[PDB]
Protein backbone atom coordinates (compact mmCIF):
# COMPACT_ATOMS: atom_id res chain seq x y z
CA UNK A 1 0.00 0.00 0.00
CA UNK A 2 2.97 2.28 0.69
CA UNK A 3 4.82 1.23 -2.49
CA UNK A 4 4.11 2.10 -6.12
CA UNK A 5 4.97 -0.32 -8.92
CA UNK A 6 6.88 1.27 -11.81
CA UNK A 7 7.75 -1.73 -14.02
CA UNK A 8 6.59 -5.35 -13.87
CA UNK A 9 8.64 -6.96 -16.68
CA UNK A 10 8.14 -10.75 -17.14
CA UNK A 11 10.82 -11.68 -19.76
CA UNK A 12 13.62 -10.43 -17.43
CA UNK A 13 11.40 -10.90 -14.31
CA UNK A 14 12.32 -7.33 -13.22
CA UNK A 15 10.16 -5.33 -10.77
CA UNK A 16 10.90 -1.82 -9.48
CA UNK A 17 9.15 -0.05 -6.60
CA UNK A 18 9.69 3.40 -5.11
CA UNK A 19 8.76 4.68 -1.66
CA UNK A 20 9.38 7.76 0.49
CA UNK A 21 9.98 7.27 4.22
CA UNK A 22 9.21 10.16 6.59
CA UNK A 23 12.53 9.90 8.40
CA UNK A 24 12.86 12.32 11.33
CA UNK A 25 10.50 15.31 11.07
CA UNK A 26 12.21 17.80 8.74
CA UNK A 27 10.46 17.65 5.33
CA UNK A 28 13.80 18.20 3.55
CA UNK A 29 15.48 15.10 5.06
CA UNK A 30 13.32 12.27 3.71
CA UNK A 31 15.13 9.56 1.77
CA UNK A 32 13.91 8.20 -1.57
CA UNK A 33 14.28 4.43 -1.96
CA UNK A 34 14.45 2.33 -5.13
CA UNK A 35 14.04 -1.45 -4.91
CA UNK A 36 14.96 -3.88 -7.69
CA UNK A 37 14.03 -7.58 -7.60
CA UNK A 38 15.50 -9.89 -10.25
CA UNK A 39 14.93 -13.65 -10.59
CA UNK A 40 17.45 -15.38 -12.87
CA UNK A 41 16.91 -18.80 -14.49
CA UNK A 42 19.74 -21.31 -14.31
CA UNK A 43 18.28 -23.99 -16.61
CA UNK A 44 16.91 -22.00 -19.57
CA UNK A 45 18.96 -21.77 -22.76
CA UNK A 46 19.95 -18.99 -25.16
CA UNK A 47 16.88 -19.22 -27.43
CA UNK A 48 13.74 -20.19 -25.51
CA UNK A 49 12.10 -21.37 -28.76
CA UNK A 50 14.85 -23.84 -29.75
CA UNK A 51 15.81 -26.69 -27.38
CA UNK A 52 19.06 -27.34 -29.28
CA UNK A 53 20.48 -23.92 -28.36
CA UNK A 54 23.39 -23.92 -25.89
CA UNK A 55 23.01 -22.90 -22.27
CA UNK A 56 23.11 -19.24 -21.24
CA UNK A 57 25.57 -18.08 -18.56
CA UNK A 58 25.55 -14.30 -19.05
CA UNK A 59 22.79 -11.88 -18.03
CA UNK A 60 22.73 -8.14 -18.77
CA UNK A 61 20.16 -5.80 -17.20
CA UNK A 62 20.01 -2.24 -18.53
CA UNK A 63 17.74 -0.09 -16.37
CA UNK A 64 17.48 2.71 -18.95
CA UNK A 65 15.68 0.41 -21.41
CA UNK A 66 13.42 -1.09 -18.71
CA UNK A 67 11.74 1.96 -17.12
CA UNK A 68 10.76 3.36 -20.58
CA UNK A 69 7.24 4.39 -21.77
CA UNK A 70 6.27 3.74 -25.45
CA UNK A 71 2.49 4.40 -25.86
CA UNK A 72 0.96 7.68 -27.21
CA UNK A 73 -1.25 9.45 -24.60
CA UNK A 74 -4.21 11.81 -25.15
CA UNK A 75 -3.87 15.48 -24.19
CA UNK A 76 -6.65 18.07 -24.08
CA UNK A 77 -5.76 21.56 -25.36
CA UNK A 78 -9.20 23.24 -24.91
CA UNK A 79 -9.68 23.22 -28.71
CA UNK A 80 -8.86 19.64 -29.80
CA UNK A 81 -7.47 16.30 -28.63
CA UNK A 82 -4.02 15.10 -29.73
CA UNK A 83 -1.80 12.07 -29.27
CA UNK A 84 1.54 12.66 -27.53
CA UNK A 85 4.77 10.61 -27.61
CA UNK A 86 5.90 9.78 -24.02
CA UNK A 87 9.58 9.08 -24.93
CA UNK A 88 11.84 9.44 -28.03
CA UNK A 89 14.10 6.43 -27.18
CA UNK A 90 11.33 4.02 -28.36
CA UNK A 91 14.46 -7.34 -30.69
CA UNK A 92 14.57 -7.57 -26.88
CA UNK A 93 15.56 -10.99 -25.56
CA UNK A 94 13.09 -12.89 -23.38
CA UNK A 95 15.10 -14.65 -20.62
CA UNK A 96 12.16 -16.49 -18.96
CA UNK A 97 8.80 -17.70 -20.41
CA UNK A 98 5.49 -15.82 -19.95
CA UNK A 99 2.45 -17.55 -18.34
CA UNK A 100 0.05 -15.44 -20.48
CA UNK A 101 1.86 -16.73 -23.63
CA UNK A 102 2.04 -20.14 -25.42
CA UNK A 103 5.35 -21.59 -26.75
CA UNK A 104 5.21 -24.28 -29.51
CA UNK A 105 7.67 -26.06 -31.87
CA UNK A 106 7.87 -28.35 -34.94
CA UNK A 107 9.27 -31.91 -34.57
CA UNK A 108 9.58 -34.76 -37.16
CA UNK A 109 7.70 -37.96 -36.11
CA UNK A 110 8.53 -41.17 -38.07
CA UNK A 111 6.24 -44.27 -38.00
CA UNK A 112 6.17 -46.95 -40.69
CA UNK A 113 8.41 -44.81 -42.89
CA UNK A 114 6.12 -41.80 -43.25
CA UNK A 115 7.22 -38.62 -41.42
CA UNK A 116 4.47 -36.46 -39.80
CA UNK A 117 5.61 -33.07 -38.38
CA UNK A 118 3.38 -32.10 -35.39
CA UNK A 119 3.13 -28.94 -33.20
CA UNK A 120 4.56 -29.50 -29.70
CA UNK A 121 4.34 -27.79 -26.31
CA UNK A 122 7.76 -26.78 -24.99
CA UNK A 123 6.14 -25.30 -21.88
CA UNK A 124 4.72 -27.81 -19.36
CA UNK A 125 1.10 -26.61 -19.37
CA UNK A 126 0.79 -22.92 -20.37
CA UNK A 127 -2.35 -22.43 -22.55
CA UNK A 128 -4.54 -25.03 -24.36
CA UNK A 129 -5.34 -25.12 -28.14
CA UNK B 1 -34.70 34.98 -27.53
CA UNK B 2 -35.10 31.80 -29.60
CA UNK B 3 -34.51 28.47 -27.87
CA UNK B 4 -32.63 25.88 -29.98
CA UNK B 5 -34.96 23.07 -30.97
CA UNK B 6 -31.98 20.99 -32.09
CA UNK B 7 -28.74 20.79 -34.04
CA UNK B 8 -28.34 18.94 -37.34
CA UNK B 9 -24.70 19.42 -38.48
CA UNK B 10 -25.46 19.74 -42.18
CA UNK B 11 -23.08 20.06 -45.15
CA UNK B 12 -20.77 17.39 -43.76
CA UNK B 13 -19.90 13.71 -44.19
CA UNK B 14 -22.57 11.95 -42.18
CA UNK B 15 -24.29 13.61 -39.25
CA UNK B 16 -21.28 13.62 -36.90
CA UNK B 17 -19.33 16.19 -38.97
CA UNK B 18 -20.09 19.47 -40.69
CA UNK B 19 -21.25 22.99 -39.96
CA UNK B 20 -23.06 23.89 -36.74
CA UNK B 21 -26.71 24.63 -37.69
CA UNK B 22 -28.81 25.83 -34.68
CA UNK B 23 -32.56 25.25 -35.28
CA UNK B 24 -34.11 28.76 -34.97
CA UNK B 25 -37.91 28.93 -34.47
CA UNK B 26 -39.35 27.91 -37.89
CA UNK B 27 -36.43 28.60 -40.32
CA UNK B 28 -32.95 27.66 -38.95
CA UNK B 29 -29.61 29.50 -39.52
CA UNK B 30 -25.84 28.92 -39.05
CA UNK B 31 -24.06 30.27 -35.89
CA UNK B 32 -20.49 31.68 -35.59
CA UNK B 33 -20.24 32.72 -31.89
CA UNK B 34 -16.75 33.81 -30.67
CA UNK B 35 -14.88 31.87 -27.94
CA UNK B 36 -16.14 28.62 -29.50
CA UNK B 37 -14.20 26.30 -27.22
CA UNK B 38 -14.41 22.51 -27.19
CA UNK B 39 -16.88 22.71 -24.29
CA UNK B 40 -19.71 23.89 -26.56
CA UNK B 41 -18.71 21.32 -29.19
CA UNK B 42 -19.05 18.59 -26.55
CA UNK B 43 -22.63 19.66 -25.80
CA UNK B 44 -23.34 19.85 -29.55
CA UNK B 45 -22.04 16.30 -30.01
CA UNK B 46 -24.05 15.11 -26.98
CA UNK B 47 -27.15 16.61 -28.61
CA UNK B 48 -26.81 14.08 -31.45
CA UNK B 49 -25.23 11.31 -29.38
CA UNK B 50 -22.34 10.71 -31.79
CA UNK B 51 -19.78 10.54 -28.97
CA UNK B 52 -16.82 12.76 -27.95
CA UNK B 53 -15.88 16.11 -29.58
CA UNK B 54 -12.44 15.85 -31.23
CA UNK B 55 -11.94 19.12 -33.09
CA UNK B 56 -13.49 22.54 -33.75
CA UNK B 57 -12.26 25.26 -36.15
CA UNK B 58 -13.53 28.22 -38.25
CA UNK B 59 -12.87 27.97 -42.03
CA UNK B 60 -12.33 30.83 -44.51
CA UNK B 61 -15.39 31.64 -46.63
CA UNK B 62 -14.34 31.40 -50.29
CA UNK B 63 -17.62 31.29 -52.26
CA UNK B 64 -19.05 28.69 -49.82
CA UNK B 65 -22.61 30.04 -50.40
CA UNK B 66 -23.26 30.88 -46.72
CA UNK B 67 -26.91 31.85 -47.42
CA UNK B 68 -27.92 30.86 -43.83
CA UNK B 69 -28.10 34.09 -41.69
CA UNK B 70 -26.16 34.31 -38.36
CA UNK B 71 -27.55 34.32 -34.77
CA UNK B 72 -27.53 37.33 -32.42
CA UNK B 73 -26.66 35.75 -29.05
CA UNK B 74 -23.76 33.96 -27.38
CA UNK B 75 -23.87 30.42 -25.97
CA UNK B 76 -21.28 30.35 -23.19
CA UNK B 77 -21.65 26.76 -21.98
CA UNK B 78 -19.51 25.05 -19.36
CA UNK B 79 -19.39 21.78 -21.33
CA UNK B 80 -20.29 19.67 -18.31
CA UNK B 81 -23.81 21.15 -18.33
CA UNK B 82 -26.90 19.73 -20.02
CA UNK B 83 -28.49 20.32 -23.45
CA UNK B 84 -28.17 23.76 -25.11
CA UNK B 85 -31.36 24.72 -23.26
CA UNK B 86 -29.48 24.85 -19.93
CA UNK B 87 -26.59 27.28 -20.60
CA UNK B 88 -26.71 31.09 -20.39
CA UNK B 89 -27.22 33.27 -23.46
CA UNK B 90 -26.75 36.99 -23.99
CA UNK B 91 -29.77 39.32 -24.23
CA UNK B 92 -29.94 39.47 -28.04
CA UNK B 93 -27.98 42.54 -29.20
CA UNK B 94 -25.34 42.62 -31.91
CA UNK B 95 -23.42 39.62 -33.31
CA UNK B 96 -19.79 38.66 -32.46
CA UNK B 97 -19.34 37.21 -36.00
CA UNK B 98 -16.97 39.94 -37.33
CA UNK B 99 -14.99 37.76 -39.79
CA UNK B 100 -17.44 35.79 -42.00
CA UNK B 101 -16.30 32.22 -41.09
CA UNK B 102 -18.39 29.01 -40.68
CA UNK B 103 -18.09 27.00 -37.41
CA UNK B 104 -16.91 23.36 -37.87
CA UNK B 105 -17.27 20.45 -35.43
CA UNK B 106 -15.94 16.87 -35.54
CA UNK B 107 -17.64 14.30 -33.31
CA UNK B 108 -16.70 10.61 -33.15
CA UNK B 109 -18.29 7.33 -34.31
CA UNK B 110 -20.49 5.69 -31.64
CA UNK B 111 -19.50 2.42 -30.01
CA UNK B 112 -20.89 -1.00 -30.91
CA UNK B 113 -20.14 -4.65 -30.21
CA UNK B 114 -21.35 -8.11 -31.21
CA UNK B 115 -20.57 -11.83 -31.07
CA UNK B 116 -19.54 -13.57 -34.30
CA UNK B 117 -19.33 -17.31 -34.93
CA UNK B 118 -21.80 -18.53 -32.30
CA UNK B 119 -25.22 -20.00 -32.99
CA UNK B 120 -28.30 -17.87 -32.21
CA UNK B 121 -25.92 -15.13 -30.98
CA UNK B 122 -24.92 -14.76 -27.31
CA UNK B 123 -21.75 -16.74 -28.11
CA UNK B 124 -18.67 -16.64 -30.30
CA UNK B 125 -15.79 -14.26 -30.95
CA UNK B 126 -15.87 -10.67 -29.71
CA UNK B 127 -15.79 -7.83 -32.25
CA UNK B 128 -15.73 -4.14 -31.27
CA UNK B 129 -16.39 -1.24 -33.63
CA UNK B 130 -14.04 1.76 -33.58
CA UNK B 131 -12.90 4.10 -36.39
CA UNK B 132 -15.47 2.28 -38.58
CA UNK B 133 -13.61 -1.04 -38.31
CA UNK B 134 -14.33 -4.20 -36.32
CA UNK B 135 -11.54 -5.96 -34.47
CA UNK B 136 -10.75 -8.64 -31.87
CA UNK B 137 -10.01 -8.22 -28.11
CA UNK B 138 -6.90 -9.94 -26.63
CA UNK B 139 -7.38 -12.65 -23.94
CA UNK B 140 -4.15 -11.84 -22.01
CA UNK B 141 -6.41 -10.69 -19.12
CA UNK B 142 -10.03 -11.98 -19.35
CA UNK B 143 -11.41 -12.58 -15.85
CA UNK B 144 -14.96 -13.58 -15.01
CA UNK B 145 -15.74 -9.93 -14.20
CA UNK B 146 -14.84 -8.91 -17.76
CA UNK B 147 -17.23 -11.57 -19.10
CA UNK B 148 -20.46 -10.41 -17.45
CA UNK B 149 -20.05 -6.78 -18.56
CA UNK B 150 -20.29 -7.75 -22.23
CA UNK B 151 -23.20 -10.12 -21.61
CA UNK B 152 -25.64 -7.66 -20.03
CA UNK B 153 -24.99 -4.94 -22.62
CA UNK B 154 -26.42 -7.22 -25.33
CA UNK B 155 -29.06 -8.68 -22.99
CA UNK B 156 -27.74 -12.25 -23.21
CA UNK B 157 -28.07 -13.01 -19.49
CA UNK B 158 -25.46 -14.02 -16.95
CA UNK B 159 -22.47 -15.98 -18.23
CA UNK B 160 -22.56 -19.71 -17.46
CA UNK B 161 -18.75 -20.14 -17.21
CA UNK B 162 -18.23 -22.39 -20.27
CA UNK B 163 -14.44 -22.75 -19.77
CA UNK B 164 -12.28 -23.29 -22.86
CA UNK B 165 -13.61 -26.69 -23.96
CA UNK B 166 -16.33 -25.09 -26.11
CA UNK B 167 -14.29 -21.97 -26.93
CA UNK B 168 -12.58 -23.78 -29.84
CA UNK B 169 -15.79 -23.73 -31.93
CA UNK B 170 -15.22 -20.13 -33.11
CA UNK B 171 -11.55 -20.04 -34.11
CA UNK B 172 -9.25 -17.06 -34.60
CA UNK B 173 -9.77 -13.65 -36.19
CA UNK B 174 -8.25 -11.63 -39.01
CA UNK B 175 -9.01 -8.11 -37.82
CA UNK B 176 -6.81 -5.74 -35.86
CA UNK B 177 -6.56 -6.35 -32.12
CA UNK B 178 -8.16 -3.10 -30.96
CA UNK B 179 -8.15 -3.71 -27.19
CA UNK B 180 -5.64 -5.31 -24.84
CA UNK B 181 -5.11 -5.71 -21.09
CA UNK B 182 -8.79 -5.01 -20.46
CA UNK B 183 -9.64 -4.76 -16.75
CA UNK B 184 -13.32 -4.26 -15.89
CA UNK B 185 -13.96 -3.93 -12.15
CA UNK B 186 -17.54 -2.72 -11.84
CA UNK B 187 -20.62 -3.28 -13.95
CA UNK B 188 -20.48 0.23 -15.51
CA UNK B 189 -22.44 0.32 -18.80
CA UNK B 190 -19.93 -0.36 -21.59
CA UNK B 191 -16.61 -2.10 -22.18
CA UNK B 192 -15.03 1.21 -23.22
CA UNK B 193 -15.71 2.50 -19.69
CA UNK B 194 -13.06 0.10 -18.37
CA UNK B 195 -9.28 0.54 -18.29
CA UNK B 196 -7.43 -0.68 -21.39
CA UNK B 197 -4.02 -0.10 -22.95
CA UNK B 198 -4.76 1.87 -26.15
CA UNK B 199 -6.55 1.50 -29.48
CA UNK B 200 -4.18 -0.21 -31.91
CA UNK B 201 -1.35 -1.33 -29.58
CA UNK B 202 -1.08 -4.96 -28.48
CA UNK B 203 1.34 -7.83 -27.89
CA UNK B 204 -0.98 -10.64 -29.00
CA UNK B 205 -1.70 -12.87 -31.99
CA UNK B 206 -4.95 -13.77 -33.76
CA UNK B 207 -4.60 -17.29 -32.31
CA UNK B 208 -5.16 -15.79 -28.81
CA UNK B 209 -8.68 -14.24 -29.02
CA UNK B 210 -11.61 -13.72 -26.62
CA UNK B 211 -14.67 -15.98 -26.78
CA UNK B 212 -17.64 -15.14 -24.55
CA UNK B 213 -20.61 -17.47 -24.04
CA UNK B 214 -23.53 -16.08 -22.04
CA UNK B 215 -26.71 -17.89 -21.02
CA UNK B 216 -28.58 -16.74 -24.13
CA UNK C 1 17.07 -38.88 -15.32
CA UNK C 2 20.69 -38.35 -16.44
CA UNK C 3 23.20 -41.22 -16.45
CA UNK C 4 24.65 -42.21 -13.10
CA UNK C 5 27.94 -40.60 -11.98
CA UNK C 6 29.61 -43.96 -11.29
CA UNK C 7 28.67 -45.35 -14.72
CA UNK C 8 30.67 -42.77 -16.69
CA UNK C 9 33.86 -43.60 -14.77
CA UNK C 10 34.10 -47.00 -16.49
CA UNK C 11 34.01 -45.11 -19.84
CA UNK C 12 31.91 -47.79 -21.54
CA UNK C 13 28.41 -46.40 -22.18
CA UNK C 14 25.72 -44.16 -20.73
CA UNK C 15 22.02 -44.84 -20.16
CA UNK C 16 19.22 -42.25 -20.17
CA UNK C 17 15.72 -42.96 -18.85
CA UNK C 18 12.44 -41.25 -19.74
CA UNK C 19 9.82 -41.80 -17.03
CA UNK C 20 6.18 -41.12 -17.94
CA UNK C 21 3.62 -41.64 -15.17
CA UNK C 22 0.07 -40.75 -14.22
CA UNK C 23 -2.07 -41.57 -17.25
CA UNK C 24 -5.12 -43.54 -18.35
CA UNK C 25 -5.72 -45.55 -20.53
CA UNK C 26 -2.55 -47.61 -21.10
CA UNK C 27 -1.52 -46.96 -24.72
CA UNK C 28 1.56 -44.72 -25.07
CA UNK C 29 4.06 -43.99 -27.89
CA UNK C 30 7.56 -42.82 -26.92
CA UNK C 31 10.16 -41.88 -29.55
CA UNK C 32 13.74 -40.71 -29.01
CA UNK C 33 15.62 -38.18 -31.13
CA UNK C 34 19.05 -36.54 -31.33
CA UNK C 35 19.11 -32.81 -32.21
CA UNK C 36 16.17 -33.10 -34.58
CA UNK C 37 17.22 -36.42 -36.15
CA UNK C 38 14.86 -39.34 -35.43
CA UNK C 39 16.80 -42.25 -33.93
CA UNK C 40 16.59 -45.89 -35.06
CA UNK C 41 13.91 -48.18 -33.56
CA UNK C 42 16.72 -50.44 -32.31
CA UNK C 43 18.80 -48.23 -29.99
CA UNK C 44 15.99 -47.70 -27.45
CA UNK C 45 13.60 -50.05 -25.65
CA UNK C 46 10.19 -49.56 -24.03
CA UNK C 47 8.11 -51.46 -21.49
CA UNK C 48 4.41 -52.29 -21.38
CA UNK C 49 2.37 -50.18 -18.94
CA UNK C 50 1.83 -51.49 -15.42
CA UNK C 51 -0.52 -50.38 -12.63
CA UNK C 52 0.73 -47.95 -10.01
CA UNK C 53 0.41 -49.43 -6.49
CA UNK C 54 -0.08 -46.03 -4.84
CA UNK C 55 -2.88 -44.47 -6.92
CA UNK C 56 -5.17 -46.91 -8.77
CA UNK C 57 -6.27 -45.88 -12.24
CA UNK C 58 -2.97 -44.17 -13.12
CA UNK C 59 -0.22 -46.11 -14.89
CA UNK C 60 3.42 -45.60 -15.85
CA UNK C 61 6.13 -46.77 -18.25
CA UNK C 62 9.72 -45.80 -19.17
CA UNK C 63 12.04 -45.85 -22.22
CA UNK C 64 15.81 -46.63 -21.91
CA UNK C 65 18.35 -45.34 -24.50
CA UNK C 66 22.12 -46.14 -24.55
CA UNK C 67 24.83 -43.83 -25.96
CA UNK C 68 28.59 -43.80 -26.40
CA UNK C 69 30.56 -42.25 -23.54
CA UNK C 70 32.49 -39.90 -25.83
CA UNK C 71 29.29 -38.83 -27.61
CA UNK C 72 27.66 -37.87 -24.30
CA UNK C 73 30.87 -36.20 -23.09
CA UNK C 74 30.97 -34.04 -26.23
CA UNK C 75 27.71 -32.34 -25.24
CA UNK C 76 25.09 -33.61 -27.67
CA UNK C 77 21.40 -33.12 -26.92
CA UNK C 78 18.59 -35.68 -26.68
CA UNK C 79 14.80 -35.40 -26.69
CA UNK C 80 11.93 -37.54 -25.41
CA UNK C 81 8.64 -37.37 -27.34
CA UNK C 82 5.43 -38.94 -26.00
CA UNK C 83 2.05 -39.10 -27.77
CA UNK C 84 -1.18 -39.53 -25.80
CA UNK C 85 -4.79 -38.42 -26.06
CA UNK C 86 -4.84 -36.54 -22.75
CA UNK C 87 -2.39 -33.82 -23.81
CA UNK C 88 -3.87 -30.52 -25.05
CA UNK C 89 -1.72 -30.46 -28.20
CA UNK C 90 -1.44 -34.30 -28.00
CA UNK C 91 2.40 -34.26 -28.10
CA UNK C 92 5.01 -33.04 -25.60
CA UNK C 93 8.81 -33.09 -25.60
CA UNK C 94 11.61 -32.51 -23.09
CA UNK C 95 15.34 -32.01 -23.58
CA UNK C 96 18.40 -32.96 -21.51
CA UNK C 97 22.15 -32.73 -22.06
CA UNK C 98 25.36 -32.79 -20.01
CA UNK C 99 25.13 -29.19 -18.78
CA UNK C 100 21.51 -29.61 -17.60
CA UNK C 101 20.58 -32.34 -15.14
CA UNK C 102 22.73 -33.16 -12.11
CA UNK C 103 25.67 -30.94 -13.13
CA UNK C 104 29.02 -30.47 -11.36
CA UNK C 105 29.11 -26.65 -10.91
CA UNK C 106 27.11 -23.48 -11.81
CA UNK C 107 28.77 -20.56 -13.61
CA UNK C 108 26.82 -17.29 -13.66
CA UNK C 109 27.72 -13.75 -14.71
CA UNK C 110 25.56 -10.67 -14.12
CA UNK C 111 25.85 -7.09 -15.37
CA UNK C 112 23.62 -4.24 -14.14
CA UNK C 113 24.24 -0.99 -16.03
CA UNK C 114 22.37 2.32 -16.27
CA UNK C 115 21.26 2.02 -12.65
CA UNK C 116 20.80 5.82 -12.42
CA UNK C 117 18.72 6.28 -15.56
CA UNK C 118 15.48 8.15 -16.10
CA UNK C 119 12.34 6.41 -14.82
CA UNK C 120 9.58 9.05 -14.52
CA UNK D 1 21.82 23.35 -12.14
CA UNK D 2 23.89 20.13 -12.65
CA UNK D 3 23.66 18.74 -16.26
CA UNK D 4 20.92 16.34 -17.28
CA UNK D 5 21.86 12.69 -16.83
CA UNK D 6 20.05 11.39 -19.95
CA UNK D 7 21.85 14.01 -22.12
CA UNK D 8 25.17 12.56 -20.82
CA UNK D 9 23.82 8.97 -21.27
CA UNK D 10 23.34 9.68 -25.00
CA UNK D 11 26.93 11.02 -25.00
CA UNK D 12 27.05 14.27 -26.93
CA UNK D 13 27.46 17.13 -24.41
CA UNK D 14 26.20 18.60 -21.08
CA UNK D 15 24.08 21.65 -20.07
CA UNK D 16 25.13 23.86 -17.09
CA UNK D 17 22.55 26.52 -16.04
CA UNK D 18 23.26 29.60 -13.89
CA UNK D 19 19.88 30.76 -12.54
CA UNK D 20 20.05 34.19 -10.87
CA UNK D 21 16.95 36.00 -9.59
CA UNK D 22 15.93 38.56 -6.98
CA UNK D 23 17.96 41.63 -7.94
CA UNK D 24 16.90 45.26 -8.40
CA UNK D 25 17.43 47.43 -10.36
CA UNK D 26 18.00 45.64 -13.69
CA UNK D 27 21.81 45.58 -13.75
CA UNK D 28 23.58 42.18 -13.78
CA UNK D 29 26.81 40.73 -15.31
CA UNK D 30 27.57 36.95 -15.25
CA UNK D 31 30.85 35.28 -16.41
CA UNK D 32 32.15 31.68 -16.72
CA UNK D 33 35.55 30.64 -15.34
CA UNK D 34 37.27 27.24 -15.31
CA UNK D 35 40.08 26.43 -12.85
CA UNK D 36 40.51 30.13 -12.11
CA UNK D 37 40.87 31.06 -15.79
CA UNK D 38 37.99 32.98 -17.42
CA UNK D 39 36.58 31.43 -20.58
CA UNK D 40 36.06 33.14 -23.92
CA UNK D 41 32.85 35.15 -24.46
CA UNK D 42 32.01 32.76 -27.32
CA UNK D 43 31.53 29.91 -24.82
CA UNK D 44 28.28 30.97 -23.12
CA UNK D 45 25.06 32.69 -24.20
CA UNK D 46 23.73 35.43 -21.90
CA UNK D 47 20.03 36.16 -21.46
CA UNK D 48 18.46 39.58 -20.82
CA UNK D 49 16.68 41.19 -17.85
CA UNK D 50 12.91 40.69 -17.70
CA UNK D 51 10.40 41.29 -14.88
CA UNK D 52 9.12 38.52 -12.62
CA UNK D 53 5.30 38.25 -12.87
CA UNK D 54 4.87 36.96 -9.30
CA UNK D 55 6.79 39.60 -7.34
CA UNK D 56 6.82 43.03 -9.03
CA UNK D 57 10.08 44.95 -9.15
CA UNK D 58 12.32 41.87 -9.50
CA UNK D 59 14.31 40.83 -12.57
CA UNK D 60 16.17 37.64 -13.45
CA UNK D 61 18.22 36.03 -16.21
CA UNK D 62 20.51 33.03 -16.82
CA UNK D 63 23.56 31.77 -18.79
CA UNK D 64 24.27 28.29 -20.29
CA UNK D 65 27.69 26.77 -21.20
CA UNK D 66 27.91 23.49 -23.22
CA UNK D 67 30.78 21.16 -22.28
CA UNK D 68 32.16 18.03 -23.92
CA UNK D 69 31.18 14.70 -22.37
CA UNK D 70 34.80 13.62 -21.89
CA UNK D 71 35.69 17.03 -20.43
CA UNK D 72 32.80 16.77 -17.98
CA UNK D 73 33.78 13.21 -17.08
CA UNK D 74 37.47 14.02 -16.51
CA UNK D 75 36.53 16.06 -13.43
CA UNK D 76 37.09 19.67 -14.53
CA UNK D 77 35.48 22.38 -12.41
CA UNK D 78 33.21 25.26 -13.42
CA UNK D 79 31.74 28.28 -11.66
CA UNK D 80 29.36 31.18 -12.39
CA UNK D 81 30.81 34.42 -10.89
CA UNK D 82 28.13 37.19 -10.72
CA UNK D 83 28.49 40.99 -10.23
CA UNK D 84 25.84 43.27 -8.60
CA UNK D 85 26.10 46.68 -6.90
CA UNK D 86 23.85 45.55 -4.03
CA UNK D 87 26.24 42.73 -3.11
CA UNK D 88 28.59 43.36 -0.15
CA UNK D 89 31.81 42.57 -2.04
CA UNK D 90 30.10 42.90 -5.47
CA UNK D 91 31.14 39.29 -6.21
CA UNK D 92 29.30 36.06 -5.39
CA UNK D 93 30.05 32.54 -6.58
CA UNK D 94 28.30 29.19 -6.78
CA UNK D 95 30.22 26.06 -7.73
CA UNK D 96 29.13 22.56 -8.72
CA UNK D 97 30.93 19.47 -10.01
CA UNK D 98 30.33 15.83 -10.88
CA UNK D 99 30.88 14.92 -7.22
CA UNK D 100 28.34 17.58 -6.18
CA UNK D 101 25.49 15.66 -4.55
CA UNK D 102 24.54 13.49 -1.60
CA UNK D 103 26.37 10.19 -0.78
CA UNK D 104 24.26 7.11 -1.75
CA UNK D 105 24.28 3.50 -0.38
CA UNK D 106 23.92 0.00 -1.95
CA UNK D 107 22.12 -2.65 0.13
CA UNK D 108 22.84 -5.50 -2.27
CA UNK D 109 21.43 -8.92 -1.31
CA UNK D 110 22.36 -12.14 -3.15
CA UNK D 111 20.11 -15.21 -2.53
CA UNK D 112 22.17 -18.18 -3.87
C1 LIG E 1 14.98 -18.70 -31.90
O1 LIG E 1 14.08 -19.73 -32.36
C2 LIG E 1 13.03 -19.26 -33.24
C3 LIG E 1 12.19 -20.46 -33.58
O2 LIG E 1 12.94 -21.42 -34.32
C4 LIG E 1 13.64 -18.58 -34.46
O3 LIG E 1 12.59 -18.03 -35.26
C5 LIG E 1 12.00 -18.94 -36.24
O4 LIG E 1 12.74 -19.01 -37.46
C6 LIG E 1 12.20 -19.95 -38.39
C7 LIG E 1 13.12 -19.96 -39.59
O5 LIG E 1 14.48 -20.12 -39.18
C8 LIG E 1 10.75 -19.60 -38.76
O6 LIG E 1 10.24 -20.70 -39.50
C9 LIG E 1 9.90 -19.38 -37.51
O7 LIG E 1 8.63 -18.82 -37.84
C10 LIG E 1 10.60 -18.43 -36.53
N1 LIG E 1 9.83 -18.29 -35.31
C11 LIG E 1 8.92 -17.33 -35.12
C12 LIG E 1 8.21 -17.33 -33.80
O8 LIG E 1 8.67 -16.49 -35.99
C13 LIG E 1 14.60 -17.48 -34.04
O9 LIG E 1 15.24 -16.92 -35.19
C14 LIG E 1 15.66 -18.03 -33.09
N2 LIG E 1 16.57 -16.99 -32.67
C15 LIG E 1 17.89 -17.05 -32.89
C16 LIG E 1 18.70 -15.89 -32.39
O10 LIG E 1 18.41 -18.00 -33.47
C1 LIG F 1 18.71 -3.06 3.84
O1 LIG F 1 17.73 -4.09 3.85
C2 LIG F 1 16.93 -4.11 5.04
C3 LIG F 1 15.99 -5.29 4.92
O2 LIG F 1 16.71 -6.47 4.58
C4 LIG F 1 16.19 -2.77 5.23
O3 LIG F 1 15.62 -2.81 6.54
C5 LIG F 1 17.15 -1.59 5.11
O4 LIG F 1 16.44 -0.36 5.05
C6 LIG F 1 18.02 -1.71 3.86
N1 LIG F 1 18.99 -0.63 3.80
C7 LIG F 1 18.75 0.53 3.16
C8 LIG F 1 19.86 1.53 3.20
O5 LIG F 1 17.69 0.75 2.59
CA1 LIG G 1 -3.01 -14.90 -23.96
CA1 LIG H 1 -0.92 -7.44 -23.17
Amino acid sequence: DERIVLVDNKCKCARITSRIIRSSEDPNEDIVERNIRIIVPLNNRENISDPTSPLRTRFVYHLSDLCKKCDPTEVELDNQIVTATQSNICTETCYTYDRNKCYTAVVPLVYGGETKMVETALTPDACYP
Amino acid sequence: SPVPEGVRLADGPGHCKGRVEVKHQNQWYTVCQTGWSLRAAKVVCRQLGCGRAVLTQKRCNKHAYGRKPIWLSQMSCSGREATLQDCPSGPWGKNTCNHDEDTWVECEDPFDLRLVGGDNLCSGRLEVLHKGVWGSVCDDNWGEKEDQVVCKQLGCGKSLSPSFRDRKCYGPGVGRIWLDNVRCSGEEQSLEQCQHRFWGFHDCTHQEDVAVICSG
Amino acid sequence: LPPAREQLNLRESATITCLVTGFSPADVFVQWMQRGQPLSPEKYVTSAPMPEPQAPGRYFAHSILTVSEEEWNTGETYTCVVAHEALPNRVTERTVDKSTGKPTLYNVSLVMSDTAGTCY
